[PDB]
RNA sequence: CGGUCCGGCCGGGAACUCAAAGGAGACUGCCAGUGAUAAACUGGAGGAAGGUGGGGAUGACGUCAAGUCAUCAUGGCCCUUACGACCAGGGCUACACACGUGCUACAAUGGCGCAUACAAAGAGAAGCGACCUCGCGAGAGCAAGCGGACCUCAUAAAGUGCGUCGUAGUCCGGAUUGGAGUCUGCAACUCGACUCCAUGAAGUCGGAAUCGCUAGUAAUCGUGGAUCAGAAUGCCACGGUG
């Protein structure tokens, strides 16, 4: 298989195969499937590409991989030349949405340096 | 059980077979207090190990038990500010709550598929005794044997 | 280390309550708050009164407070005078309509809060404190007191260096819930700072 | 972030942002109002939002329109 | 028709005593009495720091019991309605009247 | 006229019917199987039948209100076992020795202030 | 608490029935009435008018006699200290040390 | 038992569960052994309970000039057109790090989906708010009952039955961030909770060292409450399995 941004799907089970795709969580996925008129509970084998092809148009839909990428990025951006608060914050690697940084913030700030 | 002299909690037999060495085997196993789940993987490990040994399942535990159940264990005792490991003779009712210990603790330690089939393939181990449990009363008999003089 | 209020303790055992009206949770707290205040209120005006136990009922929409005091004759005055003035401000106070009720406190050196009250007057009064303690042990022994215990603290006599001074005659088992054992609390607000006297009375059992 | 049902603003500031249409753009306006949401009617003009001490004089733009005066006025100095 | 009273009181050895109260003076006054039914108490517990400051260990926990009763009686005669009324009841007993 | 027993374990209360002929039980308007999908809680109410016979001698009535699985099932067991008594009194003798006449006083313990469960204490610090 | 803590409670309560409670109130349903007027209302605009203190969120629950921010109990009204207080000397009615 | 819309639902029944007031019972009392014929201990009988039956409340004289002048009270000292008082905005939520207490994990004794059995104890009129309708949802509109063994919060979860994944940084695990929203509240930017969609960090069981718990205990699984406009992984409390 190859759907919509270069990647090449897995021979699991449809649903948890195109999650795979940045873009497409466990909601689109079981949407994806049930737009398309596709089982959820079957593998790429059986598979056809008259099969694959329907699933690739419905995904078009959705900004997905490096066309979603850009987008997100184009938001920070956005906010880091504004001069807001939440840019400054994009800007300096510590947590945004008002977390501690007192004590455990090491996800944002990344590992400890004495 | 300083100057209390306490006894010990006779428990209820196993609810298929009626072994109250069973009983405690499963409570061995036994893990947040979840019973049920505890008797449904020694039950389908026994069913996995008789099957594959030449069924007796009442035997086929008592086969791999004897080859776990150790003699003589050490007893870490201070006496002039050096530590003296002294070699103790161990009684029935503990000879058979170590050995069920171990079957348990080696099991977990396994990377199988499910603990129906870490529980069988440890217990099938213990009965040729070739194990990580037959090694821990093993590494257990070389500490006595060792320390053999502070008898 | 630390004791359990002795008459807390009590209350259902061998204790009456000063408050044994009924309410919901709707009016419980401005009840309580109403019930402070006519007490503060009494405590002020019948100072040299020797009041020891206020209680507060509500029958009703209604106000039933009984004062128990040693001294009935100076509360009631010259034929009602003394007890109109109080009753028409208690009302005030709790906003529906009074009825003051007085009880008679017959032997007062056999009351923790008298015998407490009494102790405190004398500090302020400038007399020693040694004196003032055997004093309230001897009179309330000789009246028939099982036991008493009575206890001053801080700066005794204006010392820079405060202590905890008591004195004990006869039972008082503090432990035993059966036991009758009246016990309050009194300050002392002197010249050089405050002497809190705590007065144990033991009764009897049962 | 807020219900949808109508965005805020400070009156004393509203009609601060009218007086300025009018009458052309003046000096910096000092407010307090780090609350409001930024208008449309707003884009052109200096308005200096307070950050605990001093007013932040901050040149209002098109993408400024749907967030906080507050998020352009630094509250805690670190150095 | 029927006429329920509900007794609700802090202090249990009192609920019973002005329960025997309503009781007594209606079939005395000759009236079908059913009851009386006693009714779950319920607990309001409470738990208070017992020091002024820090000791988060240092509690005391408290109970009010607010006990019930009900009594409920089936013939109001004019014999029985006005002996109840004219029933002098304790102070901390409070008396619902259902019609 | 029916034959009871009232028996009790844990939050569980349980009301025990006996009447004589075939091996049937009612648990709250349901079958045996049908109440409980454990099979160790199922030996548990069979065990008053073994020590004193029935296979289809009488059937049993029984209600069973609050608590869980082994609690409902041993308080019917000590249920019965008070309604075996009360057809017989001279099987007192056996019940007792099986142990199912004395009622488990084991309730749970409250919880206690400053701990986190009823024995369970916090962790401890030195520095 | 201080003596002007105690008095800005007393301001909070005397505006909160002035207005919060009469007159804040109908503006405040009027801005969630979806069936009628859906812009030109000025109901959200004029309730910044109004004072800030007869808002009833803005109060905090004090023991009623010392002036505690903390602590406080609703059944009885006070803190918990001057509870156990007046709990031990019998003037709350009902209340005892509890066991079970 | 009489009648069934098969729902204690309606006449009825006071038996039983249960509710809550009074009372009985357990005292080494009996028997046997050990023991200075004593105290006591061990074992057994009877008994629902046996050796203070289980749990709580109850904390002696005192020790640490231990903790609290910021609950309150108060000697002394200090400010008194200011150390007082009003208001807006900000801060207590900062973040190179170190320590303490917790939560969630690192998975197949497990994740997910569907079906489904069984609690206890609580809270409620400026309140709990059903049923019905709209929305994927958080919710919203409409609108009963209930100051409550009646009504509501409210479907207990573990468990069990079936199917799936198949030892993988994974259908584990859920952090961080983007977009869009909901509710409360004058007002959620700093700094709320929650929801939807998307993102899928670290971590495959923790060094030296160290903590709790002796039975319905630990371990685990839910439930409720106080405070509270809103804001629990904390605290207080409840039963289930064990
Ligand atoms: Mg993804
Ligand atoms: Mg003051
Ligand atoms: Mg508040
Ligand atoms: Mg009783
Ligand atoms: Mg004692
Ligand atoms: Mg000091
Ligand atoms: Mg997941
Ligand atoms: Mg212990």
């Amino acid at each position: 298989a190859r759907i919509a941004g270069i990647n090449i799907p897995d021979h699991k089970h449809a649903v948890i195969a195109l999650t795979s795709i940045y873009g497409v969580g466990k909601t689109r996925s079981k949407a994806i499937l049930a737009a398309a008129g596709i089982a959820e509970d079957v593998k790429i084998s059986e598979l056809s590409e008259g099969q694959i092809d329907t699933l690739r148009d419905e995904v078009a839909k959705f900004v997905v991989e490096g066309d979603l990428r850009r987008e997100i990025s184009m938001s920070i951006k956005r906010l880091m030349d504004l001069g807001c608060y939440r840019g400054l914050r994009h800007r300096r690697g510590l947590p945004v949405r008002g977390q501690r940084t007192k004590t455990n913030a090491r996800t944002r700030k990344g590992p400890r340096k004495p | 059980p300083r100057r209390r002299v306490i006894g010990q909690r006779k428990i209820l037999p196993d609810p298929k077979f009626g072994s109250e060495l069973l009983a405690k085997f499963v409570n061995i196993l036994m893990v947040d207090g979840k019973k049920s789940t505890a008797e449904s993987i020694v039950y389908s490990a026994l069913e996995t190990l008789a099957q594959r040994s030449g069924k007796s399942e009442l035997e086929a535990f008592e086969v791999a038990l004897e080859n776990v159940r150790p003699t003589v264990e050490v007893k870490s005792r201070r006496v002039g500010g050096s530590t003296y490991q002294v070699p103790v003779e161990v009684r029935p009712v503990r000879r058979n709550a170590l050995a069920m210990r171990w079957i348990v603790e080696a099991a977990r330690k396994r990377g199988d598929k499910s603990m129906a089939l870490r529980l069988a393939n440890e217990l099938s181990d213990a009965a040729e005794n070739k194990g990580t449990a037959v090694k821990k009363r093993e590494d257990v008999h070389r500490m006595a044997e060792a320390n053999k003089a502070f008898a | 280390g630390q004791k359990v209020h002795p008459n807390g303790i009590r209350l259902g055992i061998v204790k009456p309550w000063n408050s044994t009206w009924f309410a919901n949770t709707k009016e419980f707290a401005d009840n309580l708050d109403s019930d402070f205040k006519v007490r503060q209120y009494l405590t002020k005006e019948l100072a040299k009164a020797s009041v020891s136990r206020i209680v507060i009922e509500r029958p009703a929409k209604s106000i039933r407070v009984t004062i128990h005091t040693a001294r009935p004759g100076i509360v009631i005055g010259k034929k009602g005078e003394d007890v109109e003035k109080l009753r028409k401000v208690v009302a005030d106070i709790a906003g529906v309509p009074a009825q003051i009720n007085i009880a008679e406190v017959r032997k007062p050196e056999l009351d923790a809060k008298l015998v407490a009250d009494s102790i405190t007057s004398q500090l302020e009064r400038r007399v020693m404190f040694r004196r003032a303690m055997k004093r309230a042990v001897q009179n309330a022994m000789r009246l028939g007191a099982k036991g008493i215990k009575v206890e001053v603290s801080g700066r005794l006599g204006g010392a820079e260096i405060a202590r905890t001074e008591w004195y004990r005659e006869g039972r008082v088992p503090l432990h035993t819930l059966r036991a009758d054992i009246d016990y309050n609390t009194s300050e002392a607000h002197t010249t050089y700072g405050v002497i809190g006297v705590k007065v144990w009375i033991f009764k009897g059992e049962i | 972030r807020s219900l949808k049902k109508g965005p805020f603003i400070d009156l004393h500031l509203l009609k601060k942002v009218e007086k300025a249409v009018e009458s052309g753009d003046k000096k910096p306006l000092r407010t307090w109002s780090r609350r409001s949401t930024i208008f449309p009617n707003m884009i052109g003009l200096t308005i200096a939002v307070h950050n605990g001490r001093q007013h932040v004089p901050v040149f209002v733009t098109d993408e400024m329109v749907g967030h906080k005066l507050g998020e352009f006025a630094p509250t805690r100095t670190y150095r | 028709q029927r006429i329920r009273i509900r007794l609700k009181a802090f202090d249990h050895r009192l609920i019973d005593q002005a329960t025997a109260e309503i009781v007594e003076t209606a079939k005395r006054t000759g009236a079908q009495v059913r009851g009386p039914i006693p009714l779950p108490t319920r607990k309001e517990r409470f738990t208070v720091l017992i020091s002024p400051h820090v000791n988060k260990d240092a509690r005391d926990q408290y109970e009010i019991r607010t006990h019930l009763r009900l009594v409920d009686i089936v013939e109001p005669t004019e014999k029985t309605v006005d002996a109840l009324m004219r029933l002098d009841l304790a102070a901390g007993v409070d008396v619902q009247i259902s019609l | 006229n029916q034959y009871y027993g009232t028996g009790r374990r844990k939050s569980s209360a349980a009301r025990v019917f006996i009447k004589p002929g075939n091996g049937k039980i009612v648990i709250n308007q349901r079958s045996l199987e049908q109440y409980f999908g454990r099979e160790t809680a199922r030996m548990v109410v069979r065990q008053p039948l073994e020590l004193v016979d029935m296979v289809e001698k009488l059937d049993l009535y029984i209600t069973v209100k609050g608590g869980g699985i082994s609690g409902q099932a041993g308080a019917i067991r000590h249920g019965i076992t008070r309604a075996l008594m009360e057809y017989d009194e001279s099987l007192r003798s056996e019940l007792r020795k099986a142990g199912f006449v004395t009622r488990d006083a084991r309730q749970v313990e409250r919880k206690k202030v400053g701990l986190r469960k009823a024995r369970r204490r916090p962790q401890f610090s030195k520095r | 608490a201080k003596q002007s803590m105690k008095a800005r409670e007393v301001k909070r309560v005397a505006l909160a029935d002035k207005y919060f409670a009469k007159r804040a109130e109908l503006k405040a349903i009027i801005s969630d009435v979806n069936a009628s007027d859906e812009d030109r209302w000025n109901a959200v605009l004029k309730l910044q008018t109004l004072p800030r203190d007869s808002s009833p969120s803005r109060q905090r629950n004090r023991c009623r006699q010392t002036g505690r921010p903390h602590g406080f109990l609703r059944k009885f009204g006070l803190s918990r200290i001057k509870v156990r207080e007046a709990a031990m000397r019998g003037e709350i009615p009902g209340l005892k040390k509890a066991s079970w």
